[PDB]
């Protein structure tokens, strides 16, 4: 029975480490997502201005 | 052969045509066509797994774009040539990457500079077996990332730099980095759990200096936040300190082995414990 | 005797603590994943709008310059 | 080598020559070139680690660009100026962020306005040790996000608002927000498991207002959410009510310590518990 | 024995099986999430390329058309 | 300032100016400015908390774009008006959403049409509590998603529509959908573990038509998927079938109460169990 | 609503209009014809028809190809392949191969690799040709590796190794498994999973002979120590010890004991059966 508890302890420790790694990497993921979200708005605004200017010139 | 021979012949023919065009011109359309066929020949070389020729063609295209009043295309060709040269000669790849970094930072873009510096440092560490240049590159990347308020990337780079510095006998920089990282991570509700580990590492860097410094650092860390007082690591630290104080190496070895049995140890921690036991 | 009793009494609380920590981590994970999914949905909408406008603008300018 | 002497010298030379160029203009290409040189000088100063000069150059470029019909460029320059000024003096960052928010809201979009409001609230909380303006900014951001059916960010902002209101003894708003958020999260496949926690927080607020009110709120919550009847929070609150109903402080303390042993209490919970204990 | 041993054995076995399932779940989580991370990293470079290209193109074309 | 009266007055004056300007022009070049001013008025109304006025302005802008040779802008105005009217006028929002869906499906894009169909079904379910129209819209969205090679969204839509059909006593549709989704998860490495759940649901549906069919379906699932045997759901189903055979309602009640004690059950599970309970109680 | 009949009638009308417009052939006529073909294909897809839509997409792709336009033809061809995904696998494969050929001309490696992966999926899900699937997966893996995408260049290698092991080519499977495990052990995130690969490699070595399995297990243990304290390695050692004396009872008892705690998939049971039938004799 003691060996059983040892096995559960080891397994739960491993699971906790895996969860910790997932949390940190996902924090990085979210930072990247925020960066791309910031960029796309400027993309769209500049494109809209250029399209309106080109249409007006013609 | 099959595809390889045909691809090589086509690439050589394209290179000869580009040489003819550039010698004929010595107008702008001629050089533009020459650089376009240079890029096409580089891609065709990449088809046949001949990285040296593809890198040379990409570098020539970068030079041709540079001689014209264009910069972004030159930087793209530089980074492509460096990536191609990552296989055969790391030095040429490093040169291309530093040129690309300079070009990118000239225009004011700093996000890609950190990635290029990280790639350069990784090449240096893996191929040239050098840590000083890698340390400097990682420090530059961390500063660039922190300039834009990206905390996670800077924290990762600083953690790597601190680990390498502590491996290179330097303790004050490692202790400062660990202290800052732990203090920053403790506040955030997400990364509260891991701070203890950093603290523990810091403690070890303090123990390599002298026992009294380690004891005072442990007391300070415990005072900062009671969570670190968890027996899991604090008990091991106290047992090691007690064994060192009384000049009992058998107890130190027994405690280290008992800790290792339940949970394994890494090369860094193993070497640190070996050093601490040796100095005893 | 009491050695095994204390061992059994000491090998149960740690599992509870680890499990509770895992629970908290997983909950935070779920919340942040939902937020990231919403952000990515907005990302996709913006990208679709941008590409559609690119097609429209390029077609319009090409036809206009062709007809002069 | 990244010595700041050359960077600073180049930046000041560029600034002086651009000031000379703009001054001569007593047709509009002069303003455009002046703004370009201003942006380049600001970027160079940022590379030089001097943030005040970079922010000043950014603000001057923003004003010059806004002098023309173009306005979104002014908003971009102003937000960059605020980011640069976040280090030395937060007041200018707040002013320029407010101006950028005004322009962006005038344009029509609101998500970026909500993000800038969140940044302003964070700056207020971190630097100016003010909570009321932070509360107002969080409320405005939550309203903006809810206007676009952004439930998660609005819920987080409302959570922060309710927490800060509870810190300021404003129990009604805190309980209302907590009840709303708990009810909203009860009907989700992922957030459901957290619906308990919010309720508990609200319940604690009731204890501050009165005892029988807290008991009735607990009964209402349990009837509405039967699964709440097995959570540790309900048992703790039942025990605290039983102890507090007969002027028993000893049992109160034993229950508090027993619950805290399993899980460490945060500043908010421990402060509220101390207030409740001091009540009687 | 009686309820004692049967409970011990049954609960231990069930807990072990569940924990193994959680371990496999977490491994798969990590693999797929790493794939998602590299996918987003791939997005970033092309996003930067597109923004730089569009900015330069619009500026140059506007200047050229206005001067003519 | 934050004063609502001033913003409302400014928006109303701007809308009146735009209306008189468009009326004067009616007496191509000025229609663009009319559209821009209408959009600005709609934005001001939205920020003035007058959702109805903003939706009306968006609809007018959409019509002014429709009369001109432009569709995408008209559809964008349609969705803006629908979202604005979601809070106040559900029917006008539904009309705007369906017109915009028609517009997209005419252009060719499909996924956005599926998302808007799901939104229409959601509003129908949460406000007008009309099950049939929500079911039809979910079916259309699932078909669109499957046609675009999107399986996860199609699977979720199929699950929702099957659950709604089961709530409406149409057991065969739910059974077939659950079996299909169970097989789909069966042929995957990740969802494999959850694959049991769907099958269990199917079993319950069979118990609603006949108990012999329930046994046959349970045996078919067992032979097809051996892992379903060790799961507690199979043991519960077998014990419930045995209790139904012996007509001992007490054993069924005790087993169900114990199963509820170990873990809670959703409304669907309890209502189906109650239906089975009354069916068996009729036998005794 | 309108039923497939009206949609088919409209699509046929559009097709006839495009055919007549191309008949009297110039840029405007061909552009209108290709646009009408695209509209007819979209309507056919709406009408649930999956054969006419593919033909219309192919016609539009050919019309674009004849004109100086390349990526439009590739898009039309990939759309035709997607439409043919449920109509005729051969036509979809041909269209996807043409799209790959067009794409790889300009150096777009990732799209070609994805198309090759889809082609291998077609070849392996319905058709029973595993050699072509292995070749396509190897091509995709090489394409991904050429772009430093090691993370995305490992799944294809694992699939190829598994299929090669199923095809008795144990040397290639062992090499791939060992390479993947060596690459993974360095990564702290993927370290936990690396054990499995090594275990599989051990099985592949056991399929040949017992001494090879013993030496390979020793080599793995020395190279990677944690593999020695895992249940799979315990099973390997038990099986190696038991088989030496021709005792099938111990072999089957150990196999059942391992299966009890955790179930084994088809591949593992097949390999165990092969080993028992081959070496236990």
């Amino acid at each position: 029975s003691l060996e059983s508890t040892r096995r559960m302890l080891q397994l739960v420790e491993e699971s906790k480490d895996a969860g910790i790694r997932t949390l940190v990497m996902l924090d990085e993921q979210g930072e990247q997502l925020e960066r791309i979200e910031e960029g796309m708005d400027q993309i769209n605004k500049d494109m809209k201005e250029a399209e309106k200017n080109l249409t007006d010139l013609g | 052969g099959m595809d390889t021979s045909g691809k090589q012949a086509e690439a050589m023919a394209l290179l000869a045509e580009a040489e003819r065009k550039v010698k004929n011109s010595q107008g702008s359309s001629k050089i533009e066509e020459a650089c376009e066929i240079y890029a096409r020949a580089a891609n065709m070389f990449k088809m046949a797994k001949n990285w040296s020729a593809a890198g040379n063609a990409f570098c020539q295209a970068a030079q041709l774009h540079l001689q014209l009043q264009s910069k972004h295309d030159a930087a793209t060709c530089f980074v492509d040539a460096g990536n191609a040269f990552k296989k055969a000669d790391p030095q040429e790849a490093i040169n291309c990457l530093m040129r690309a970094i300079e070009i990118y930072t000239d225009m004011g873009r700093f996000t890609i500079a950190a990635k290029h510096h990280i790639s350069i440092a990784e090449i240096y560490e893996t191929e040239l077996v050098d840590v000083e240049k890698a340390i400097a590159h990682y420090e530059q990347s961390a500063d660039y990332y922190k300039g834009e308020e990206s905390n996670s990337s800077a924290n990762k780079c600083l953690l790597k730099v601190a680990g390498y510095a502590a491996q290179l006998e330097q303790y004050q920089k490692a202790i400062d980095i660990y202290e800052q990282v732990g203090t920053s991570a403790m506040d955030s509700p997400l990364l509260k759990y891991s701070a203890k580990d950093y603290f523990f590492k810091a403690a070890l860097c303090h123990f390599c200096i002298d026992m009294l410094n380690a004891k005072l650092a442990v007391q300070k860390y415990e005072e900062l936040f009671p969570a670190f007082s968890d027996s899991r690591e604090c008990k091991l630290m106290k047992k090691l300190l007690e064994a060192h104080e009384e000049q009992n190496v058998d107890s130190y070895t027994e405690s280290v082995k008992e800790y290792d049995s339940i949970s394994r140890l890494d090369q860094w921690l193993t070497t640190m414990l070996l050093r601490i036991k040796k100095t005893i | 005797a009491l050695s095994e009793i204390e061992t059994r009494h000491s090998e149960i609380i740690k599992l509870e603590n680890s499990i509770r920590e895992l629970h908290d981590m997983f909950m935070d994970m779920a919340m942040l994943v939902e937020s990231q999914g919403e952000m990515i949905d907005r990302i996709e909408y913006n990208v679709e709008h941008a590409v559609d406008y690119v097609e429209r603008a390029v077609s319009d300018t090409k036809k206009a310059v062709k007809y002069q």
